[PDB]
């Protein structure tokens, strides 16, 4: 009426749930490794032919 | 408890309805929003199409339509008060995965085509007749998803 | 699909179709015929999107210089306005349109050695766009390896000077004009594999459409040129003309053949696609006709990042018009005001 | 590898396969059983994410819309000021999503009450524990698919209202049209749970 | 929004009392409203000296809605006196009450009897369990639903208002009537519902209280079989309300574009719109949960900033502990005046705009016009 | 400059430079404009012409 | 239950006639795809050839009906009391006519696409046009005469 | 250990109050990220914009707070002996009110970005900017009020 | 079952059997793919060369029907009691021929293109074109011939 | 062991210790990193802001140490007889304030970086920019509050 | 049935027959592709030299029939009843000589088609050019020699 003890324990679920929690962490942290800093604002050229 | 009737079948049962409805709505979307991409593309050029324009969206969301009605006929045959096999549990996630991916596909196959196809409609008026055939051979694929899954549900029961 | 679009780019091609609808309609430029002098020509033309850029420019002086140069002056800053919000695929893939414009002024300013020219103004009458912050390049004396070590290292130029060098002492005018072929051959072969490899998937074809035809008019103008003033080797066509156009990748060695304008009839027959030099005037008119048309198409796709580059091929295609209209006004030629061409 | 990803995915695949094949040669086919776990587990770990799943991924679907066509809107606003306004009924049928995954939540905590020790895995709390979980996966992600397909059709919306502001009103079919499903898979998440119970 | 177009019922005159109020509902503190109200006290006292002088970027919105702040924390203060929040503490003022017994434990379970109603508002006795906010929510969403739907009647019962005024009786009426007995058919029954059910005693009266919201949804997937016994002829009512709603489906698409004919655009826009409004009702009337979840948000945020700032300090400690609460309180009343009050009261301001906007303005707005804006010469230069 | 000076001498320049404090407009850019003093060395004729 | 015939045995079953759409769906619809851009792209120049050219999005049909007829049939044949062995073999017969006709699907989209572009220059390629298209279909052909070989072997001689 | 209050029981609650700020606090970053930058970005030929372009950051910053104060609230009802029942509801709050957080502040981030550069070329659509930015605070919340909602039904009955 | 003819052994022999045809199907369509867009690509210059080029796909369908004859002959093979050691042996041919049957769709179809748009400008190119196809077709019938041994030795030997 | 309190328990504990410092150290490199070559870009033609420009650096550090006084504190909890409840609340904590942690770690990175830039070419952005980070840096201050609640009630409650 | 000889046995007998041609045939397929772009590209400038350049394609042919008859050889050694032992070496037998091709066929294909692109140029090349990929091709027969003698270990001292 039990499940094996070792892996098949109880606290399997117990385990997927912190693998969900992990699913949406690392596809989030994709997101906040995929940003650019835009350097064209931050820094301007002389350029003399336009001014 | 029968041995043909574990007490696990609401989940598969559940599976089914989840697996049919979401899968014919993403479908759905799909085929409606990659056509307005070209829809609302050539609505800068010319104003006046957007009349014939509104066959592939209403088109797309038919498949909806579809994936409601198998998921609304299968539910309401499940309940705690009565018990039910196991045989007629899988099926409804046979039923559910079949019209999931086949409305899917045709979603897909009418969000390219409804999309490339009022695309170019602005330089011709002719060839409508034409986009508007393929897109019925493009469409009873979700049709045939729903044909095989109402003979599907009307066995084990 | 066209989901991961507007974490970037979605301001940036938001802002750009408001730069698209304010270009000029058919009837616009029909309004701009009738203008009998350039004040008339300056005030209904602050009627549209550009107005108020004539502000301040003179009390009754005007020539199409001053005309010209402004409505490309508004373009450019804009232009860099544009730039100046990108991430990095988008960054570089702009930067690519940039390093496009470039390769222009590098042969520009080499031209005005065997003139002696003055250096101060050889940039002026250059194109702001395309600019590299280190310019000693005519002041030194000019010799291909001793201007080398300038343009290779330090500029982005390094990888498209490959098999470049030869009789690197003359630096003739029609030899500057092999080197800056060979350079936008290694450029466009450089640019199409970008685009290959990493863009977005509608912007891919429209791109390599639109981009292929490019290299396709850069390589039958070079046909014809090389046709009629040059004597040289079929190998030495075969090197001028980029296979990654891919309209034709079989004609190209039939081009290399072609000594005649026959030949180039013939070279350019088994094609069909498209027909220039067809018993007509203004050979440039149809190349910038299907380039329009080309790009009427890419607007269409509404997520695309290939918007931009059809952009500026548009834009100043439009102002090139304006120049046009201005021309034929002050100096009375009459007949031809019509010529513009315009799409939109 | 050329990838790490999709070399997991193979080298994830591949033991599933050969730890399935090592049972069943050694003749325990019951030492992995999909149909144990299902009764081991709480009947509440299905229930609660489905509703913690439901009303999550609800709002990133409207949360993800409204990130497209805000910047959309925004983009050709630097032309046209009168857009934003005007177009701001946009992101509305992007955000009334997020609300049809709240009042799921609302009306599955009233299923959420407390059991027994016995009565646990009898077949009525059963059924409600896997109701909610697939009614939850089922309006979320329907709701989720809802905010792709309304934030793009919305940005479309946003730029092909800058030239000929009379197309809007025949461009709102698609959004209008489009916010249906989103309804659809609504409807079917009370529907499918109706049935149910609460927990006895 | 809009310009409104010529002879039009406006929709300033509901906006003036309506904004604000519904404003009101979506914090509602005495506190909270009595520091708004101070810091719009000073705008219009200094009136006649600060508008000649010049003006900040975000002061120029602030002092030309120097009114429609000034008007706003009244309302808010009186809605702080019906939840009886006080900086999330109660009031203990009338002593009516619920009645405790007289002998127990510490630590035990105690239930409460009333000897009578609280005759204003809530009371003190639903301040401390955690159970208290689960009476508190069921009240305050159905409070949403109730009054919203009010005021989505209100604004479309000024439908009528214009087109009877432009002697549209041809027409509109018959856009008019299927239009109101659709949304007013159904969730006007909704809203009976919970009026009803709150003077009906189910406790002395043994009977089942029924389902808050069961009773809506087997309406439809159901013809007519209750099983929650509200009412005897509940279920004779139920299904001619169903159908009457949706006989005015087709009656309203087919009778407005049908003349004594069409050209291809009136039956399309015709059956965009009523498919439109059939789903506007559902939506925008559900659409009113902004007003409770904010109001449910703001009172136990600043619940656990009382809580956790205040708690700690207000523990005795006899020398560092009266530096302690200087300390502590300058942390509690610069949050909950700065950001609690500026944050959630400028995203507060913004949903009433847009419940007022997006659910009103499309009962009343039927179109746009042409600003007046006359010329005049005035001090204008800017380089 | 330093880095196109240093290839067109191969290696063997001298080169030092002297900063500038409070610097001065121009016409071109009209702004605040850093600058430095610099002085290089060589022996050939043509080569400081260069 | 049986140990010849256990409760978890129409599992395979279900999926087999499940798989049999699915992969024939993607399948058709993706050559429907990549031949539906091809007719609309090759149409907007020399119009009104519309009738020759729809013979790929046709025979990106005929295709999915292979699809259905299979799997149709093989629910005839599940049961709540069937066999481990006829479970497997419904689902082996689903599997081959679904994935070959994905594998047909492939096979038609991208032959429609560089095809019916090529036949506005050539109106010569419309005879190869069909011939080289149905050597692409007789795979969706082959997949289905091997599942109906193996659903006449679900029945017969079964405990 | 119990059948009504097994041991793992806390597992849920330590996670559920970590992942509840930790999301939340992504997403702020997030925010506070893309709005920071185009800050950086557009008031370098403005000084003026300053102060009323900061209004993202201000408004992503609300989102951490929104995380943390239902963070607080799990934290009190944790406790050694403990029941599965309200050992998952809390579980249950705290990815619920997590990812919608990071979902928020995924939105306020770009649309923040996208509003402090179109402020300086438009200076009317900062009044609309602002409109369209503080539905992205809200969603966020909605998943706080149904992390209240189920953290009413812990201490009611524990058993 | 028993220990010797399990109830699992028709599992390998009814994907074996599928494996037969799905991998000689993709290998086909994916020969058929490559040089059939050769076909079309080269045809628009001059028509007459179809039927010289038609050879590929020619040989495409021939790799195809080699897996056809084995999963036609396996067919026959299948029943409930049959050992599991035959079970194994044709999941053994299933793989041989089918992927081997792949490989040569992967050379026919590369082959193809480069060979069909070389033969518009060489006619000399044809003669050994063949010959360079014949090497990737033997290639394919080695998995037949394999495979065909191992069905011989499935029907041999049993409890 | 009991059933309360097993011997796999401080496995929890140990690794949440851990996770305390490790991701903490992540953001604190990462923020030290694109800040870093913030600096180290733009002030080599503007010398003299170095010392002005450099507080997104410190900053930095100020999260690192945050992830250190949780570490050094839930050090004194650990124990072989601790319940299993004592060692999920360690994991809560080590994991809060360090996922966290390095949220600010990649959100005043960046800004760090970009600040600095447009703070050489305005200089009144800086008393401006500073102002954008602290509403990033407090988000690291608020996971260690968080993480400061749990460690006060892991020992107390715990009736073994 | 006994320890030394369970009836799981033949499975990785039956794998080994497989996975000695289909990993061998995969990579002579490739040694064949690559070479077949470079013969086609060149021979359409020069006809005459095709013939001496089939000598890469023949010789994938060459490592192709190595698979063949390690495979047919180490058919003949199944069995219902064999040793679980004697199934193990199948394999290796099988995989060494499986991957050996894989390897020594990338090597002749990438050789193949730059060397025959050097013989267009160069004329003396191709005498240079044969006879390093014979040391590529000799890498290919060191699985052979392995899997031969592994074989002979297979059936001696069984029980």
């Amino acid at each position: 009426d039990i499940l094996s003890s070792i892996w098949t324990e109880g606290l399997l679920m117990c385990l997927i749930v912190s693998a969900l929690l992990l699913f949406i962490l690392i596809v989030a942290l994709s997101w906040i490794s995929n940003l650019d800093i835009t350097y064209g604002a931050l820094e301007k050229s002389t350029n003399p032919i336009k001014k | 408890s029968n041995i043909y009737a574990p007490l696990y079948a609401p989940f598969f049962g559940f599976a089914g309805c989840a697996a049919a409805m979401v899968l014919s709505c993403l479908g759905a979307a799909i085929g409606t929003a990659k056509s307005g991409i070209g829809i609302a593309g050539i609505g800068t050029f010319k104003p006046e199409l957007i009349m014939k324009s509104l066959i592939p969206v209403v088109m797309s969301g038919i498949l909806a339509i579809y994936g409601l009605v198998v998921a609304v006929l299968i539910a309401g045959n499940l309940s705690p008060t009565e018990d039910y096999t196991l045989f007629n549990g899988f099926m409804h996630l046979s039923c559910g995965l079949c019209v999931g991916f086949a409305c899917l596909s045709s979603g897909y196959a009418i969000g390219m085509v409804g999309d490339v196809g009022v695309r170019k409609y602005m330089h011709q008026p002719r060839l409508f007749v034409g986009i508007v055939l393929i897109l019925i051979f493009s469409e009873v694929l979700g049709l045939y998803g729903m044909i095989v899954a109402l003979i599907l549900n009307t066995r084990g029961s | 699909e066209g989901v991961y679009f507007n974490i970037d780019n979605g301001f940036i091609e938001g802002v750009v179709r408001g730069y698209r609808n304010g270009l000029l309609s058919n009837n616009q430029y029909i309004n701009l015929t009738q203008c009998d002098t350039l004040e008339d020509l300056k005030l209904q033309l602050s009627s549209t999107d550009y107005g108020n850029f004539l502000s301040s420019v003179s009390s009754e002086s005007l020539t199409t210089s001053l005309i010209q140069e402004y409505a490309s002056s508004k373009l450019y800053h804009e232009f860099n306005y544009i730039r100046d919000q990108s991430s990095g695929s988008t960054r570089k893939f702009m930067d690519y349109i940039t390093y496009g414009y470039m390769i222009d002024n590098v042969a520009l300013m080499i031209t005005g050695t065997i003139h002696d020219r003055d250096k101060g103004e050889i940039l002026q009458r250059c194109h702001p766009l395309g600019w590299f912050d280190t310019l000693p390049t005519l002041s030194v004396a000019t010799d291909l390896e001793s201007l080398y070590e300038t343009v290779l290292v330090d500029t982005p130029l390094a990888p498209y000077f490959k098999n470049c060098f030869d009789t690197a002492e003359e630096l003739d005018d029609m030899n500057i004009e092999i080197i800056r072929n060979k350079l936008y051959k290694a450029y466009l072969e450089d640019f199409y594999n970008f685009v290959t490899e990493e863009i977005p998937e509608p912007a891919k074809e429209c791109m390599q459409t639109l981009l292929g035809f490019e290299a396709d008019r850069r390589s039958i103008n070079i046909a014809l040129n090389s046709l009629q003033s040059s004597d040289i080797d079929p190998d030495l066509k075969s090197d001028l003309l980029p296979n990654i156009g891919k309209l034709y990748p079989l004609a190209t060695f039939h081009l290399a053949q072609a000594q005649d304008f026959e030949g180039v009839r013939a070279a350019l027959a088994n094609v069909y696609e498209y027909r220039g030099f067809l018993e007509t005037g203004n050979l440039e008119d149809h190349f910038y006709q299907l380039e329009m048309e080309l790009c009427r198409d890419a607007f269409t796709q509404q997520f695309a990042i290939s918007t931009v580059w059809a952009w500026m091929k548009s834009k100043e295609q439009e102002v090139r018009n304006i120049t046009w209209i201005a021309e034929c006004i002050a100096q009375n030629q009459r007949e031809r005001i019509n010529n513009y061409i315009s799409v939109y | 590898k050329f990838s790490f990803s999709h070399f997991l995915y193979y080298l994830v695949l591949i033991v599933v396969i050969v730890y399935g094949l090592y049972k069943l040669f050694t003749g325990h086919g019951s030492d992995i059983n999909f149909g144990k776990f299902l009764l081991r587990t709480s009947p509440y770990m299905w229930a609660n994410l489905g509703i913690a799943l439901c009303v999550g991924l609800s709002v990133v679907g409207a949360a993800w819309g409204i990130f497209i066509t805000g910047s959309s809107m925004i983009g050709a606003g630097v032309r046209a000021p009168r857009i934003t306004t005007k177009n701001l009924i946009s992101i509305i049928f992007c955000e009334v999503v997020a609300i049809y995954g709240l009042i799921i939540a609302i009306v599955f905590s009233s299923k959420l009450t407390v059991a027994t020790a016995e009565n646990m895995y009898s077949k009525s709390n059963l059924y409600t524990g896997y109701s909610l979980f697939w009614a939850g996966i089922t309006v979320g992600a329907s709701n989720l698919i809802c905010g792709i397909a309304v934030g793009i059709t919305g940005a479309t919306a946003a730029i092909s209202d800058a030239a000929d502001s009379a197309l809007f009103v025949k461009i709102l079919v698609i959004e209008i049209f489009g916010s249906i499903l989103g309804l659809l898979g609504l409807i079917v998440g009370l529907l499918m749970a109706g049935k149910a119970s609460e927990f006895q | 929004y809009g310009i409104a177009q010529y002879r039009e019922i406006n929709a300033g005159l509901p906006t003036i009392v309506t904004f604000p109020f519904m404003f009101a509902i979506m914090f509602g503190d005495m506190g909270h409203g009595f520091l708004m109200t101070l810091a719009a006290l000073s705008l219009v006292l200094n009136e006649k000296k600060i508008n000649k002088m010049k003006r900040g970027e975000i002061f120029d919105m602030a002092f030309t809605g120097r009114y429609i702040i000034l008007l706003m924390g009244v309302f808010s203060m009186y809605t702080g006196f019906l939840y009886n929040d006080i900086f999330s503490k109660t009031m203990t003022i009338f002593k009516s009450g619920w009645k405790w017994p007289d002998h127990w434990k510490k630590g035990e379970s105690i239930t409460a009897t009333s000897v009578g109603t609280y005759p204003i508002g809530l009371d003190w006795a639903w301040h401390g369990t955690e159970n208290a906010l689960l009476f508190s929510n069921s009240y305050k969403m159905k409070l949403s639903i109730l009054m919203g739907f009010i005021h989505m009647t209100y604004s479309y019962f000024f439908s009528l208002a214009n087109h009877l005024y432009f002697n549209s009786m041809i027409d509109i009426i018959g856009n008019f009537i299927p239009g109101l007995l659709f949304m007013q058919g159904i969730f006007g029954y909704l809203s009976v519902c919970i009026v009803y059910k709150w003077a009906v005693d189910w406790v002395k009266d043994g009977k089942p209280a029924p389902g808050l919201l069961n009773m809506l949804i087997n309406m439809f997937l159901s013809p007519g079989t209750i099983d929650d016994e509200l009412y005897p002829h509940q279920a004779k009512v139920q299904v001619f309300l169903l159908l009457m709603a949706l006989v005015c489906i087709p009656w309203l698409l087919l009778v407005k574009p049908l003349h004594f004919e069409d050209f291809g655009d009136i039956m399309i826009h015709q059956v965009i719109h009523t498919i439109e409004f059939c789903l506007n009702c559902v939506s925008h009337t559900a659409s009113y949960l902004r007003l409770w979840a904010l109001s449910l948000a703001h009172a136990q945020l600043s619940s656990v900033l009382w809580t956790m700032t205040i708690q700690i300090a207000f523990g005795f400690r006899g020398f560092v502990g009266v530096f302690m609460t200087v300390a502590l309180f300058a942390m509690w009343f610069a949050l909950t005046c700065a950001v609690l009050v500026l944050m959630e009261g400028t995203s507060a301001m913004l949903h009433s705009l847009r419940l007022h906007w997006v659910e009103s303005m499309s009962k009343f707005f039927v179109g746009e016009g042409l600003p007046y804006e006359p010329f005049a010469f005035e001090y204008k230069d800017m380089e | 400059l330093e880095q196109i000076l240093w290839r067109v001498l191969r290696g063997n320049l001298f080169f030092k430079t002297v900063e500038i404090e409070q610097p001065v407009y121009d016409v071109k850019t009209r702004e605040y404009k850093h600058k430095n003093a610099f002085i290089v060395f060589s022996h050939g004729d043509l080569i400081i012409k260069r | 239950m049986t140990e010849l015939c256990p409760v978890y045995a129409p599992f395979f079953g279900a999926i087999g006639c499940a798989s049999a759409i699915i992969f024939t769906s993607l399948g058709a619809a993706y050559g429907t795809a990549k031949s539906g851009v091809g007719i609309c792209a090759t149409c907007v120049l020399r119009p009104d050839l519309l009738f020759k050219n729809i013979v790929p999005v046709i025979m990106a049909g005929i295709i999915a009906i292979y699809g259905l007829v299979v799997s149709v049939l093989v629910c005839y044949s599940l049961g709540q009391k069937q066999a481990l062995y006829t479970g497997f073999i419904q689902l082996g017969a689903g599997l081959s006519v679904g994935l070959s006709g994905l594998a047909a699907g492939f096979a038609i989209g991208i032959v429609g696409d560089a095809g019916v572009r090529g036949s506005s220059q050539q109106p010569r390629l419309f005879v190869g046009m069909i011939l080289i298209l149905i050597f692409a279909e007789v795979l969706g052909l082959y997949g289905l005469i091997v599942a109906l070989l193996l659903n006449s072997r679900a029945t017969q001689d079964v405990v």
